[PDB]
């Protein structure tokens, strides 16, 4: 996947501030289990996908990352979000019944300056706190990368594109019943 | 020290009960690793996994880190992934090529074969043939790669037995045969291995109940709901004459697998040139594969699949109490381009770590095992009766013993082999 | 197997000397499972947790997931929190109020008694075998006690001659007591006998170095340990039969408003409904408005302080950890002003964050690390205080009685603690 | 129940959200020097700081997640309170906390919501605890906190007037909460 | 030798300075998390410092004591050209801590600027987790705070490192190894 | 249970094997703590770490914590860290100067040399002070470094250092002036048995000179120059103790290998001018050159592991069969200059520490191997250590004792025939030398 291309013209204030308010707006929204609108921010051409991750020498680091061709934690469209969403709000989706307890920490926010006007590349580092049940603990880091296009929603945005790379081989983690 | 009597008594398949300690006991455990996963035979992966000379995957035994790898004479070689030296790990990484493998530690080089080649300052200070890393016996099923450390233990045809057939449900549908998609999925679960050995050997039960009726949600229709989508009932469960193998299916109903893998996936696996060649290749027995929809079996003790999804998996225990699930999907090598990529997206939303019907199987399996730090929880035995009398040898659609799909004849069957396993030192009566 | 004559060499309450071994023993913990905590009566909460039909609080019985549920005839019984089909969590939430129970891996449905009602599919073995253990229900005074044994002996027959010093903080009231909303839990890595020993019998350490931050937070700002009264009168109590202990101060109404503050020494001192205190509890003949401080343990894992109000149970967790879980008692009658003062003074310090607990805590933690040593296991511990000085015929309180700081209460607390795993049968264990 | 923050249309000033923001960085850079006093002087004299009990619940029971306002909590705090706090972990005889933890307090998530009263600010955040202790001790914890902050002419910008801890636990898996979060 | 409070200036540092020195720690968590070794080590000026104590459990009045000294053993205490060894190890395919590599997020926040007595030259604070994932199962957690001196730069990122000293919460070290970069 | 029969079927020097079971055995390693950690001579650190009255440093011995405290006669005492009462931790920090000790529980105060002094309300309860609170330790010194041990029927120190000595004056012994600690005593944790560890610095001068430390000689090599431009040393000696487990191995004639480590002005300390050759002269008696050892590792029995050229010495603590921890300091002569000082400092700090480019890679191997004995295929069969063998020979012109070439196994087979020895022998009487 590589370095994050980040614009050499660093991206202005006003925006850098917008960008980063949508994602703390949106990580208030997952942590808070408000899927409804959360789901409403991802437009029908998203892509949502979180590929596997693998031990690999040094001259085999170009096969880190599983392709779009295998299998992944997530490779998402916009019917299979849907999907999700009904699951996770349902009352016999007992992953998230008693619901977990997470926290959405982000930080390392970038906005990327494409020629579309109104259309921004954003990635951002995360970890993701999982408390469920009594006594289990999930610690999830990573980042997230994403298009997001100027929208006049609740939270200024709408994702068309978001890429979770997890810092884990094997994970540690019995499921992902949370969104990342 | 666990007495051969001690043994017998925690499984009762005439009375359909089972002593809960098996999935909690820490000297039982050990026992296993070295009664059932120190002389099974155990899934490492796919022929597709390793296609060229020198590529290797290491995997595990049991807990036991072991290396596949292809040869120059197109054979696979699996050999323990210890230099015999210190302990150094030899291979290093996931899977790969190589044209060597050499220990870190202190230089002792090796060819892919698994032989020791060179030694450094062996002049300036034994013969290295004798000091390779152990080697385990290689067999394959239909594509599917298998290893065993046990010299005296039957050879995998014999082991697999008249489960077979049912194995040939999803390997053997055409000649080209399976081929394996990119990826092996592992996440870890703190349960034993036998809670999800048994649920894809005999448990349909818990899909056609509560468990998935979630994961059903996310693959029906958004006009549509829960209601308006039957909840599977007729079909049957079979049990391997010997070895604790079982496998179940539904009998024409549709509305299991369509949830699943779709409409496309299920028109490729019912209807068309396709589906008429697996059922002229599987004539064999006379079994309708047409007819069976959404199928289960594990394969004893850790390999399990779903015949129609087309997931398979291996469960590594790591102690009593967790488990890591190596996973991965297969397809028929012929398949058109749109039914691979279907089967593929399909999988990845459905049966993975995130997977929305793999999410509540974990969530389950974790609850259990914290229970059982109980006493009570101990005490008294489980509940395994569920179709017990109501099976035969001698079915006109299924070979071998056949009962009704929530049944749990199967299961019984497994805990059995497993027990007769545990208590039986040699193969002289293990064997079948 | 521990041979019951070994087991007997652990603890020798006639010499004065303890095993470390005891605090750490991987072996030791299993038979303590068994034979302590699976014939014990042990605390799950308070009627108030759960108090219309349906109602459940899911807790615990040493491992053991354990679900307590009102009922339509007022009965509260506890069943295993484990489905007999394959294991399964019955009760997914720690409380709240149910129709019906149903297992969630294969459908299995069960009422508010824990009676098995449906299993999909059955009609392709009785209904009534087939459901979760249920536990004998006891009742004192608003707490609710269960146990595993039909052959262990009743709740009041088990507590004794040490109920009058539970009367001191359950029965100020014909309104009787209410458990405030809320239970706290924390996870603590010591063994449990530590925690148990010192609400049976450590005044100790309240009077010497322990708490003496804690006594600094409650006094004065303008005031520091300099100004501080150190206590010094006061006495101990043993209980005949059950694991069962207590110390407190005479004459000492400083230590107590260090603690719980002027509003609610009032309440517990004098006044009206502090008068009605001493005369319902009149009849054991104590000096009920002269005690404060008091520390109390009901065997094995039942532990609080009268006055205070604080109570909790330690749970088993192996000999390496406990789980503490705990709530406050106010009277239902009392007034709104000392009902949020009790609230506040048990969260200032009797919580994981309580500038009490912290240090209390902090002993044992630190206690247990050293003990993985194998030379830390090798020598006994001190546990002479007061060796023989405790006589039965003391004026003032019933029983057998010591000097506040010695260590009587906690021979007793080990003497029962060898018993209940060296005696197999009930017949000898009376 | 608490639920989503209700967060304002139109986003604060870029001079605001720095400094509010300055203000958490700051108020972490005592707490994790270990400067109680100066901490301490932070909290106006009607403080409430307050974390409630949590507990697991069913789809069916929602809004019972967190514990009220005459429920135990595993704080609930008046400045008379708070100090007694204080003088416990700045004491040299307070054994919890001497030898002193080591703790950082990572702030981020910072949505700021204006009052009625002019000066005055609603802000919403997340963090993650990190706690060292003793030799090999770690707890780590996280949540969010809902703060009543105030302008003031003291060291940091702002007084805090209240505060809601929520953290992501059940049971603590922590021995204690010798911490202020 | 000892740290006290970060002393921040009672001025806070404009919006658009505080945004750049953000964005710039974004940038050197992204090489860093994807092992852009160069990159990152064209970041560091010829008069680097880089330092990493030693932190021991001392009693609240010892509290003068709990860092060690510029005398004494550190975790890290780095020149230009001792790094740069380091950068060379870390690449090597024969440097088996680093072949495989670890998986490593670096999360950046509390960002604190104050300007030093040189134009374009930045005191600066901030906090950190560090989570690192390497082989099978292992994972590392650490969290510090990071005291830096930056130099305004013409690269990529927009800045440079002409000090670093890094302050980790941790007496005894719970990692095997400190095979990354703070 | 163990029996002395299977114990003694673990390890073979004959036919130089190891039962791979040594390492991972959970009912085992219970037994090492009471048979080898309860009974040996264990390293606690530098007498420069406790120099005036009242001093302390907190540390163990095994897995009992102990507090070493210098006392107002100039010696230095060892007792448990923990009460005799309830087993609460009396010394509470890491290093220190105490007046007394005082245990926070129930306040019985102690002296500085561990002493039951004040037992409050001991008048009210209660018993003699003079008899209780925590076990104390034997205490030996050699040449800077101080030792302990618990079992008063096991040799004095020097008995139990016997032949082992003079390769340690190589590093103590190099100036009247003595050697003092650098300040900072390093702490981290590793997965890994303390057997590969010890065996390590005793016998294994192999993984040196071969894979391990491909990329530590690379990172102190001249950015000019590169890997196969560096040349390996080949030429060197190696010891094995007449009895204990001890071992030392060296290179002779290449300072190839000080050199990558410790840089020129270092290299040059050790080899020539003043004070160089003021050691050769010190070191008169034995009769080695001292000047040509460039590179050396050693290991006392069983845990105080040192490189007397890099100066790093440090304990291994250890944690259960599948860990331990690592306290590292480093030593410098008394007198050496204000920049050989700063030199030493720097080159240990970049070496051999948590982040060390040499230690790095250790730490690496140890890992890996302890997480592969899990399985049970990975226990079944020995494991190799047979190099050198039949080969190694005790009358040596350069050196004295059992000298071998310095890429052998011989000091190994004696670590682990030691290890044999103590785990079977219960007592004193059959296994002092
Ligand atoms: C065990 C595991 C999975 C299934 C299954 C679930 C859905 C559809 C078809 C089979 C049955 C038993
Ligand atoms: C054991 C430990 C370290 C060394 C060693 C490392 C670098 C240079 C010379 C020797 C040899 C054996
Ligand atoms: S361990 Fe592989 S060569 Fe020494
Ligand atoms: S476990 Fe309760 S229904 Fe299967
Ligand atoms: S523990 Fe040291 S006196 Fe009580
Ligand atoms: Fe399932
Ligand atoms: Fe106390
Ligand atoms: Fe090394």
């Amino acid at each position: 996947f590589k370095t994050f291309e980040w614009p050499s013209k660093a991206a202005g204030l006003e925006l850098q501030n917008e960008i980063e308010q949508f994602y703390y707006r949106e990580a208030q929204l997952l942590d808070h289990r408000a899927y409804e609108a959360w789901f409403a921010l991802l437009d029908k051409d998203i892509h949502y996908f979180m590929p596997l991750r693998t031990n690999r020498m040094i001259r085999e680091g170009e096969l880190e990352y599983s392709g779009d061709q295998d299998l992944a934690h997530f490779d998402e469209t916009h019917e299979t979000m849907y999907g999700r969403i009904r699951k996770v709000t349902s009352d016999v989706g007992w992953a998230e019944n008693p619901p977990s307890r997470t926290r959405h920490l982000v930080s390392n926010v970038i906005v990327k300056e494409t020629a579309t006007p109104d259309t921004f590349e954003v990635n951002s580092a995360f970890i993701l706190y999982r408390n469920r049940l009594e006594r289990q603990v999930d610690i999830f880091a990573g980042e997230r990368r994403d298009v997001l296009r100027r929208a006049d929603n609740n939270l200024g945005f709408s994702i068309a594109k978001r890429t979770i790379l997890l810092d884990a081989s094997t994970l540690l983690s019995n499921n992902l019943s949370m969104f990342f | 020290n666990w007495t051969p009597e001690a043994i017998r008594g925690l499984v009762d398949q005439e009375k359909g009960l089972l002593d809960p300690r098996i999935y909690a006991d820490q000297s039982l455990y050990e026992l296993e690793l070295e009664r059932v996963f120190g002389r099974s035979w155990l899934l490492l992966g796919h022929e597709s996994h390793v296609p060229e000379t020198g590529d290797f995957l290491a995997t595990y035994m049991g807990e036991d880190p072991v290396v596949m790898v292809r040869q120059k004479d197109k054979s696979i070689k699996v050999f323990l992934n210890q230099c015999r030296h210190r302990g150094m790990r030899i291979c290093r990484s996931d899977a790969g090529n190589a044209k060597a493998f050499t220990c870190s530690y202190h230089g002792w080089a090796y060819d892919i074969a698994g032989k020791l080649v060179n030694v450094p300052f062996e002049k300036e200070a034994f013969d290295k043939a004798e000091w390779g890393p152990l080697q385990a016996r290689v067999a394959t099923y239909k594509g599917l790669v298998f290893a065993n450390w046990d010299v005296q233990a039957p050879d995998l045809e014999t082991y697999l037995g008249d489960a077979r057939p049912y194995m040939d449900v999803m390997l053997d549908r055409t000649p080209a045969g399976t081929v394996a998609i990119g990826g092996m999925q592992k996440w870890v679960i703190p349960c034993n291995w036998k809670f999800a050995a048994e649920q894809f050997c005999s448990d349909m039960y818990h899909a056609g109940t509560t468990t998935h009726l979630s994961g059903i949600l996310a693959g029906i229709p958004p006009e549509m709901d829960l209601s308006q989508a039957q909840i599977p009932t007729k079909g049957n469960q079979f049990r391997a004459a010997w070895g604790g193998h079982g496998s179940g299916w539904y009998v024409d109903e549709p509305g299991s697998l369509l949830a699943v893998m779709g409409p496309k996936v299920t028109q490729y696996w019912t209807e068309g040139p396709a589906a008429e060649l697996a059922e002229q290749r599987l004539g064999h027995t006379g079994m309708p594969v047409r007819r069976m929809v959404g199928q289960h079996m594990t394969i004893f003790p850790t390999c399990s699949f779903l015949p129609g999804i087309n997931t398979i998996r291996t469960w590594h225990p790591r102690g009593p109490n967790e488990i890591e699930v190596w996973a991965f999907t297969l397809v028929d090598a012929d398949a058109p381009a749109e039914i691979k990529e279907e089967y593929r997206r399909h999988n990845i939303r459905n049966f993975s770590a995130g997977g929305v019907f793999e999410q509540d199987d974990g969530e389950n399996w974790v609850e259990i095992q914290k229970g059982l730090r109980g006493y009570k929880a101990k005490s008294q035995p489980l509940n395994a009766q569920m179709g017990l009398g109501r099976s035969q040898t001698g079915h006109p659609d299924f070979p071998g013993n056949v009962g009704y799909v929530y049944a749990e004849e199967a299961a019984r069957g497994m805990y059995h082999h497993w027990m007769r396993m545990m208590s039986e030192p040699s193969w002289a009566t293990l064997k079948p």
